[PDB]
């Protein structure tokens, strides 16, 4: 992107001004577009010295006359040479400029552009930016940040010590990291992408991305009308225990919920006995324990009833002891079929195993069990994209690592979803998404796509609860998948 | 507003 | 069909020139009404040498004047009479025809009208009629067959190489088999039924049709206000085995869901116990099995139960083994009672059993189970109605091949059923369909009838789905039910 | 407006590259409000060698990647720099461009973005640029037009042999008078004024402009509710003849239907009874003639009935002839009130009389009229604002040459009115605006700003009309009036 | 109803 | 569409 | 339109 704006200039040859006023007038015409007419309003442009300021500049510029008021405090010590242009033509066409930010001046003005740093921000903001950032976020003043909210840093979303919690953000070309991970995304406001002249083909050739509506649509499995159960795959799911009866359900359901044609569960007695009882479509096959746990004595069981399915879901809801850890890096070493592995599967897992399997796995940790999985802090995993592609790239599987944003990784490609809402963070809501990622597989779509599709769908689901999010439980996401998948389309 | 006038 | 034009023209004495014209207008109506006014449209109708294209001819001529572009593209050597005769008035009238198919005639039109061949194709579609086939299909124009699209054995529903994908069928007289089996069903689109002029006599001797609304809507049992559950008739659900504790309620649900007095399932314990926990309403019967499968030491408690039922349901869930094998054809061998056999039941069927059998059966089997009861390949019995009629007809039963189409058949009526769609395709909706059997026969109608009501009803239920239909499980297919009844009536 | 470029980029500090993007995607933007969702679309834009061409270059390179398609024909011999540096742009992100015009290319677009020719036309289009523009005309394509279609004069509104007939016109800082002024008003469809940058002072700089409904509002005379008939002031109207006693009727009512407070007419007897009869809050003076018009004889009379009102119109319906010629010429020169003059009171007039007149005068011909007053042709008067400004600055008054768009100058200040439709191409009209203008003046509006508030309304109340306009008749007119001050407000 | 059937 | 991307 | 006209 940096490399994006260098490449339109040097190879392309777009004049660096250009590329400038575009994103200036853009921002106007957001903040249009979201407050209506502009006139009635006085504009506070909070300008640094680099290009973000000049961006600044330019919105400053293109509302004089038209606005009841501008002013522009500068706060910047030198500017670049776009800046400097740019504050030149400000003061040209009779806009003020003052240097000395008084605490006082919030009270005449309505909006607040917030142009001091974008992706230039180089580590913390203290002093006189600290002041004034706070002064802005206490002022209660509608705030529009460019490119970025000042003092997110841009590739990761971290927040420089502190940061302007904006009502809107308008970014250039395409967003940024610190927009779409936490808790830069939730200082951004509405967050609007505006195109200001990039080639579209270096607008794509980003590696990186949000999932959108779009990207799933296309994904979607057909569903043609000669079909039958066997068309959409079968799905094998290990889970459970004396301890966890529940997540098996919640997972088997996630299969058929997103279309699966046959989810059978296997699950120790007598708590294989739970999920029918509730749901008796799904299929719920006793396994026969000494304690309540999978052990290596019904490894050869699972592996018969692996032999006539498409995908294994393994993890939820199995217990974190000995007897399952045997049987878990057993099952998933002679396993060959594409697994599915989560909960905790991945609790006592043993990573060469992933190495040495010839079939594909998707991992599906939560970053505390991530952190167990690499022997790191839960700080040092959350939000670590590059973390999670060399995993992944290193053990050749996919990586979903949930959050309120997740991350997707196969090491090559990382999508970014951000679908969701604080209903899912609730237990169950784990186990619905690893059935709904085997089902996906099972219905032939590779391990990255329904890994895609599912977290897409997942979050969308919260999304219709029709009542407050935080009341919402596993079983009624259940019932609002279908309802994600007919929205879609 | 800003940008047009019919 | 072919018999009923010859016979028309033979023996009621219409003109088969009359018949024909009849054809072409009836096409012309029929895109009228899809398409709104026709003069907007550019149209380019595409001519056989046989009486196919003839009827395109027709329609070409009285297109001529009425919209803003008629080219006729004849690709026949020779021209039946008929086609002659009616080749020769649209040149008269003013026509345009070309003989050679320029790839880019394509751009020049808004509407395809396929008349190449009808229900006289013979075999494959290769060369110029290949390559021209798929130019069409690769166009996105709005495609209109004559009778049937070009390349769909009539009488199968097989695509010969290729085949013409229509927005549009307009047929004549009776669908043809080859609209109602797939893929022909497919690449039909809307199809509309033109009525041409032949004796309604000859309409009505047609010894297979479609299930309609209609003939549902008088075949449902009355429902007298002076009743109790005993007129409703008693259903015994013989179901269910360790692997298998849900299939039992998915039955027995169906059978009260359609309108049964009493629903007694047997299912082996603990199993037995699922079915009350999640629908009270059912009774559900412990059967004391050695290893969660019945065998013959439950042969005579089954006996027993059924002394004071109706009609006995058995399959679903049973498990395929040797011991279900003996329990279930000493059974069906003693039991004087119409029965339904599904699923399981089927596996392990001695169809000598049938055959010694005083009492009536209907055999629900999809085309998995339908190959293995007859010892033949998957692709063999799909969509194979003679088979099936060729079936019931030998073992004096009714047979319900299940498929995106359902046969149903006693061997001398057939009737198809076409309501549905992909969410049945998903393991328990079978299960369903046996319980709303069982549940028809106990309220008095006859084998074939109940299994005409139940795969209509069945289907029309998962359509009525409010959310993507791939998201439909047998659980909300059941509460559909006694809406797809209501909105019947 | 070339000033106005030229001062943003020389003294204001503009680049002019900026100032072309700024105009290039202003289009996009236009044309997507007006279309809706671009990507659907394949835009054919026609591309001159001087900056209206490089504007065009902008549009179509904006568009790349966003829609179906674009073709660019360039049709210049050599570029300005500007548009060189555009089409280099272009090129560089993958544009396509040919030179050569085929006929057919129509085809295989839909729009056609109109970038040959701007404000920098001199002379006529002859040669590949007029078969090309005759192309497109005859194409029914959907047309845009880069700040002027091409052919326009934008000064006069002229035609140079043809010209580009455009659905949509998008121009640059303020209209053109081409855009104002017919045919060209006819040939801009639906106009797009633009803000490109240009700084607010010059482009409120400009000598001339439309009339705006901001501009007749605040224009408006005040209501105050304490207030009589003699705050809101008194009109004479001296009109009408033994050939013209309608004319008089339609002028008192415009007074009286604009606010003014008392309306006297001075008719000949008994002509002036024909008022009364319709309207009869009209007042009607009889005046005796010898022959049914005003004669020198009548001169005292009405400079009597003149004492004692406020402003005085004159003309409608007097009659053409010498005792008219001879009172009207003494009539003015003696009246030391404000005077509205029209119809035959312009005909006879003698100028040096308006040269000799302390008091104030607005004149309203029509171009017929207006030809007759300065011995010239219709062909030569019609949408001459200069000459209409020298006669007002020469002649100390105000002139309204009435026509679709009719221009009202007093010497100094030059406005235009739009508003109206055909149903003003009618007798009486003229009648109506004589009274209307009296009226603001009688309320206390100068004679620019009465006449100015006088033809929008007056237009305005055309347009109100609920059925066809071609049926309009000045009576209705009159009934608008009421209705057009409402809307306004 | 007299011409078409759907 | 143009322009912006939500 | 095709067939009637009134
Ligand atoms: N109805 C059922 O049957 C259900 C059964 N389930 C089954 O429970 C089993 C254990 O699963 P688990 O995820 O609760 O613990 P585990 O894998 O040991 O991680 C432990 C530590 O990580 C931390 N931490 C936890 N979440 C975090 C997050 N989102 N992001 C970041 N950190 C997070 C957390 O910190 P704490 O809350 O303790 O502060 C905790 O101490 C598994 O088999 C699952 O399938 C569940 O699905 C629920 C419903
Ligand atoms: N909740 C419960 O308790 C449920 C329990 N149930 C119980 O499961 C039992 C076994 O039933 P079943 O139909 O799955 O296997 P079966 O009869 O052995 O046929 C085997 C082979 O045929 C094939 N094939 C399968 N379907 C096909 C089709 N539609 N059209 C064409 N071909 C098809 C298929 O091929 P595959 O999918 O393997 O490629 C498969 O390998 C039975 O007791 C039933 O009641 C089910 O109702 C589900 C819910
Ligand atoms: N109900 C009544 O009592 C009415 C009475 N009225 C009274 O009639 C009187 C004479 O008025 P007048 O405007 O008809 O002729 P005048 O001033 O001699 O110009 C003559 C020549 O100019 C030409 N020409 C005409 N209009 C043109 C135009 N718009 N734009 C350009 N050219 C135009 C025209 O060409 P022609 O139509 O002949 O081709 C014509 O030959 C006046 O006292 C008026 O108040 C009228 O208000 C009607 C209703
Ligand atoms: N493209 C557009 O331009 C922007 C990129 O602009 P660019 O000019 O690259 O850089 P920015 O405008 O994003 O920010 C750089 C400016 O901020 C200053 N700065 C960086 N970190 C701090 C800090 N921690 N405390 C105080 N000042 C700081 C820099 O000064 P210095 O480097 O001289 O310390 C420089 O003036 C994009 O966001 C987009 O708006
Ligand atoms: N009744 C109406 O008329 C129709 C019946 O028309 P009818 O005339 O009986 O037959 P059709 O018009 O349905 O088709 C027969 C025509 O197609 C040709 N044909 C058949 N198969 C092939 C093939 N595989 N490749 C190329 N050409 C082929 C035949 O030529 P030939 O037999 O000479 O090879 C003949 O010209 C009905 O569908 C309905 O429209
Ligand atoms: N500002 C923006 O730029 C535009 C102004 O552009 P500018 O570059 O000033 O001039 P224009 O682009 O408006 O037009 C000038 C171009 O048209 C050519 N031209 C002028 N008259 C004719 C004719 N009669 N026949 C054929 N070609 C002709 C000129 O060639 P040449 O002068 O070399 O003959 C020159 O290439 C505005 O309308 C606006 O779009
Ligand atoms: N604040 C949040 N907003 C959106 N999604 C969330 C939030 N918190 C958790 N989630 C989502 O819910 C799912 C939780 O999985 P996890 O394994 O944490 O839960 P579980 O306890 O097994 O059930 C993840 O997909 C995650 O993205
Ligand atoms: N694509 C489809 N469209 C419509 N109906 C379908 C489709 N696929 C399957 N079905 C229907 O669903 C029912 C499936 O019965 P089957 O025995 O295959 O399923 P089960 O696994 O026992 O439950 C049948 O009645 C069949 O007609
Ligand atoms: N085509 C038109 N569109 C709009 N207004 C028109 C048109 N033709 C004439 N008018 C208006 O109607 C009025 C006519 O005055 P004029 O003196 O021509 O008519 P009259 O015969 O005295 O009545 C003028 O204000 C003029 O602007
Ligand atoms: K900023
Ligand atoms: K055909
Ligand atoms: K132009
Ligand atoms: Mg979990
Ligand atoms: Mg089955
Ligand atoms: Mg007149």
């Amino acid at each position: 992107m940096k490399e994006i704006d260098e490449l339109t200039i040097k190879e392309y040859g777009v004049d660096s001004r250009i590329l400038m006023e575009r994103a200036g007038i853009s921002v106007v015409l957001a903040m249009e577009e979201e407050l209506g007419n502009l006139s009635d309003y006085r504009f506070l442009v909070l300008c640094g010295g680099g290009n973000n300021g000049g961006d600044g500049f330019v919105v400053a510029r293109n509302l004089l006359g038209v606005v009841k008021d501008v002013l522009v405090v500068f706060l910047g010590k030198k500017k670049t040479p776009d800046c400097e242009y740019n504050y030149g033509l400000y003061k040209k066409f009779g806009g003020k400029v003052v240097e000395q930010f008084e605490p006082s001046i919030l009270n005449e003005f309505d909006v607040v552009v917030d142009a001091i740093f974008g992706t230039g921000l180089r580590g913390e903001i203290t002093g006189e930016y600290a002041e004034i950032i706070n002064l802005v976020n206490k002022s209660g003043k509608v705030v529009v940040s460019v490119d970025v909210p000042s003092g997110i840093d841009s590739n990761t979303g971290k927040v420089l010590r502190t940061a302007v919690k904006a009502d809107l953000t308008v970014t250039f070309g395409v967003p940024k990291i610190g927009h779409i991970l936490f808790p830069g995304r939730d200082l951004t406001g509405k967050l609007k992408v505006a195109n200001i002249g990039h080639p579209v083909h270096l607008i794509n050739s980003i590696n990186r991305y949000v999932i959108t509506r779009e990207m799933v649509r296309s994904l979607l499995p057909e569903r043609p009308r000669d079909s039958h159960k066997g068309t959409y795959g079968k799905v094998l799911i290990i889970a459970g225990s004396r301890l966890y009866s529940g997540a098996p359900v919640l997972s088997g359901m996630g299969s058929l919920k997103v279309g699966t044609g046959l989810v059978k569960l296997a699950v120790p007695f007598p708590q294989n006995l739970i999920a029918t009882s509730r749901f008796p479509e799904l299929i719920s096959v006793p396994i026969d324990t000494e304690k309540g746990f999978f052990s290596l004595q019904n490894l050869q069981e699972c592996l018969e009833l692996s032999k006539d399915v498409d995908v294994v879901a393994i993890g939820p809801g199995l217990g974190n002891n000995e007897h399952v850890r045997e049987f878990v890096n057993e099952f998933l070493k002679t396993l060959e079929k594409p697994a599915v592995i989560d909960a905790d599967a991945i609790n006592v897992l043993d990573t060469s195993v992933l190495k040495e399997r010839k079939s594909p796995a998707v991992l599906t940790p939560h970053p505390g069990e991530m952190a167990r999985l690499v022997k790191k802090t839960v700080g040092d995993v959350k939000y670590n994209y590059e973390l999670a592609e060399e995993f992944a790239k290193e053990n050749d599987c996919v990586l979903v690592l949930k959050s309120a944003t997740t991350i997707v990784t196969d090491g090559e490609k990382t999508l970014f979803n951000i679908t969701g809402n604080t209903g899912l963070s609730k237990g169950g809501s784990g186990d619905v998404l690893t059935g709904m990622i085997a089902g996906f597989i099972a219905q032939g779509l590779s391990p990255l796509e329904a890994s895609t599709v599912s977290v897409y769908l997942h979050g969308f689901a919260a999304e219709l609860f029709e009542q407050d999010e935080r009341g919402l439980t596993a079983s009624e996401l259940l019932r609002l998948i279908p309802e994600a998948i007919r929205r879609l389309k | 507003a800003w940008l047009f006038e019919a």
